[PDB]
């Protein structure tokens, strides 16, 4: 007559996340007038038409 | 941008002839050479150091 119980438990967790985003854009316009030329950078047709 | 069309300011050089040496405007070659010599030997070194 003797009783013994023993338990050991271990849990481990590791989690790693990484995100990276990079953008580059370059636009150039020649001719017309420079003020309307800047308008094409909107990408909007009416402003492209105005240039 | 509208204001730039009405009132642009000096932003950049024309790279072919941006500026002329002031002693080109001189009356006289002796003075003009003296100015050039002093500019070359003294003033431009000092300013580039400054």
């Amino acid at each position: 007559t003797g009783q013994l119980s023993a338990e050991a438990k271990a849990k481990y967790g590791e989690s790693i996340s990484s995100f990276t985003q990079y953008s580059n854009t370059h636009q150039e316009v020649r001719g017309g007038d420079g003020a309307k030329a800047h308008g094409v950078f909107s990408g909007k047709k009416e402003d492209f038409q105005a240039w | 941008v509208d204001s730039v069309s009405a009132s642009p300011d000096f932003v950049d050089f024309v790279p072919t002839i941006p500026m002329q040496e002031i002693w080109t405007l001189c009356s006289s070659e002796a003075q003009a050479e003296a100015m050039r010599k002093h500019y070359d030997d003294v003033w431009a070194p000092a300013q580039s150091e400054k």
